[PDB]
């Protein structure tokens, strides 16, 4: 009865920016998703392909726990078939996504008076992300026709924008920590089951 | 525009039943959890029940557990609260409130709740029977004069159910009138009184009449307040 | 059961004052806290919904802060339509629980009540019951103490009082205390007295009458 180290992912000290979203591979452990679902702690816990009410009656080969931080109003974008800055340039879920999206407000931790600039998100990109793609390039985005020559200015933009995380913001603009649980299913022995 | 319209309240004796409904319009009803919140007369707010959008999860306050049952017909966009084994303490105004996004697939914005409330409907549990009040005069005297002005009034005693309406001189007199809130006596019947301060110099010349109406019993009484008969 | 403690229970302030209401939770409720306003006879209206997030259509003078166990609703500059009762609500864990409420009243100068006493009407006596009424007219603050004395014997458990809402013109309260006796017990005694103590009085005011006298 090895329990899955979800405390490492959820109760982590620091979370990654969405463009540099972090991933934790989870295998050979017993996962109690039910405790999380009924936790009164997370503001969002929506599943796709599975039903959260009795999903710990299931087994998978591996579980990917992606973690990052976004703005509250952007939590709606962490879902299959969504458009927006985050879903296009930061974190894309596939149309056939099978897994859960968990988000909780972290204003008390990831805010700072006058703005916390630790958390950034990609604002420009030549094309949309493929599902589960991670792009950490800091190349000067060329919006115009003349090359940027590695210097930014007119039609030459730095691709990452910073959240100005002040605790005085509205909810839509407060920091939310997000964990996406993806359930990978290979032709191999299934190593992550629930309590039964 | 989000709208909640309650209906189904009324008078009922203890041990009786009553089924409140809340019709919703202007949003995806089947996607949000719904709440019932009651308020006893002159007291605070009390949460009663929550049901999930799927209808699968229901939670109740302990004070109504096992007696009330929350449910919903999403096809009719309607929420229901079935109240059985009703006790007198359940007398309250019952409001229907929109909760957080709670789907068949999980919950989304658990902080955003109670943004929209229904107009509320009144549930009065009592073993009393509809009775009209007696209107007695509180007559002015030397014991009720206070420096040029004298106070007179009407005692509207032993009625059920609420409300009673009280005017003075068929609406001609309004200045300095105080019609007190009804008190619930131990007998189960209500009682209030309406007083007014007037210039005491006019107690012999001006006629003062209080008009009392209690519709539920078919009672109208116009009572003249005669000053101290001595 | 999470228990929400609001402070103060009542509060009087003038227009323009900065008003601060506190709500403490017995346990942690994260940010699942809302503030509602209730005018008399109306439906609760939400003012703040995520402990600090203002509701759309609510003036910016209202603001919410705090988290964990202590929370604060603040009105920067009071306004006439801000005199109401304010409730905090945790919706973190079942059962959801409200605070005891905070009624925000208008502040005025102290005013002592005009006290009057009304013996039972002859008609009511004919009915078989007697009610003596004591009226306290147009005072402030609302705190007042009424004692009934029948033949100098202090009465308890046979009277009920009710007070009006703060008057629209002078913001003064009026209270009525009604003492109920049987006709039999009413005719057993002579002196009926109502003793009022109020902030606006240096010494208690007693108004009394003798049964069947003028
Ligand atoms: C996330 O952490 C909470 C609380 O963890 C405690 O506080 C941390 C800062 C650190 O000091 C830890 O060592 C502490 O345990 C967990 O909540 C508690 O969980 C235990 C069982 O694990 C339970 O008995 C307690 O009642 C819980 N108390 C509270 C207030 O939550 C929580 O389980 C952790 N979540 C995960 C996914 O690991």
């Amino acid at each position: 009865t090895n329990l899955c180290p979800f405390g490492e992912v959820f109760n982590a000290t620091r979370f990654a920016s969405v463009y540099a979203w972090n991933r934790k591979r989870i295998s050979n452990c017993v996962a109690d998703y039910s405790v999380l679902y009924n936790s009164a702690s997370f503001s969002t816990f929506k599943c796709y392909g599975v039903s959260p009410t009795k999903l710990n009656d299931l087994c998978f080969t591996n579980v990917y726990a992606d973690s990052f931080v976004i703005r509250g109003d952007e939590v709606r974008q962490i879902a299959p078939g969504q458009t927006g800055k985050i879903a296009d340039y930061n974190y894309k879920l596939p149309d056939d996504f099978t897994g859960c999206v968990i988000a909780w407000n972290s204003n008390n931790l990831d805010s700072k008076v006058g703005g916390n600039y630790n958390y950034l998100y990609r604002l420009f990109r030549k094309s949309n992300l493929k599902p589960f793609e991670r792009d950490i390039s800091t190349e000067i985005y060329q919006a115009g026709s003349t090359p940027c020559n590695g210097v930014e200015g007119f039609n030459c933009y730095f691709p990452l924008q910073s959240y100005g995380f002040q605790p005085t913001n509205g909810v839509g603009y407060q920091p939310y920590r997000v964990v996406v649980l993806s359930f990978e299913l290979l032709h191999a022995p299934a190593t992550v089951c629930g309590p039964k | 525009e989000v709208q909640l319209l309650e209906s189904g309240g009324g008078l009922v004796q203890p041990g009786g039943s009553l089924r409140l409904s809340c019709a919703a319009s202007g949003f995806t009803f089947s996607s949000y959890a719904m709440n019932w919140v009651r308020q006893a007369p002159g007291k605070g707010l009390e949460w009663v029940s929550v049901i999930s959008g799927s209808g699968g999860s229901t939670y109740y306050a302990d004070s109504v557990r096992g007696r009330f049952t929350i449910s919903r017909d999403n096809s009719k966009n309607t929420l229901y609260l079935q109240m059985n084994s009703l006790r007198a303490e359940d007398t309250a105004v019952y409001c229907c409130a929109k909760g957080y996004y709670y789907d068949s697939s999980g919950y989304y914005f658990r902080e955003d709740a109670f943004d929209i409330w229904g107009q509320g409907t009144l549930v009065t549990v009592s073993s009393a029977s509809t009775k009209g009040p007696s209107v007695f005069p509180l007559a002015p005297s030397s014991k009720s004069t206070s420096g040029g002005t004298a106070a007179l009034g009407c005692l509207v005693k032993d009625y059920f159910p609420e409300p009673v309406t009280v005017s003075w001189n068929s609406g001609a007199l309004t200045s300095g009138v105080h019609t007190f809130p009804a008190v619930l006596q131990s007998s189960g019947l209500y009682s209030l009184s309406s007083v007014v301060t007037v210039p005491s110099s006019s107690l012999g010349t001006q006629t003062y009449i209080c008009n009392v109406n209690h519709k539920p019993s078919n009672t109208k009484v116009d009572k003249k307040v005669e000053p101290k008969s001595c | 059961d999470i228990q929400m403690t609001q402070s103060p229970s009542a509060m009087s302030a003038s227009v323009g004052d900065r008003v601060t209401i506190t709500c403490r939770a017995s346990q942690g409720i994260s940010n699942y806290l809302a503030w509602f306003q209730q005018k008399p006879g109306k439906v609760p209206k939400r003012l703040i919904y995520a402990a600090s997030s203002l509701q759309s259509g609510v003036p910016s003078r209202f603001s919410g802060s705090g988290s964990g166990t202590e929370f604060t609703l603040t009105i920067s500059s009071l306004q006439p339509e801000d005199f109401a009762t304010y409730y905090c609500l945790q919706h973190n864990s079942y059962p959801y629980t409200f605070g005891q409420g905070t009624k925000l009243e208008i502040k005025r100068t102290v005013a002592a009540p005009s006290v009057f006493i009304f013996p039972p009407s002859d008609e009511q006596l004919k009915s078989g019951t007697a009610s003596v009424v004591c009226l306290l007219n147009n005072f402030y603050p609302r705190e007042a103490k009424v004692q009934w004395k029948v033949d100098n014997a202090l009465q308890s458990g046979n009277s009920q009082e009710s007070v009006t809402e703060q008057d629209s013109k002078d913001s003064t309260y009026s209270l009525s205390s009604t003492l109920t006796l049987s006709k039999a017990d009413y005719e057993k005694h002579k002196v009926y007295a109502c003793e009022v103590t109020h902030q606006g009085l240096s010494s208690p005011v007693t108004k009394s009458f003798n049964r069947g006298e003028c």
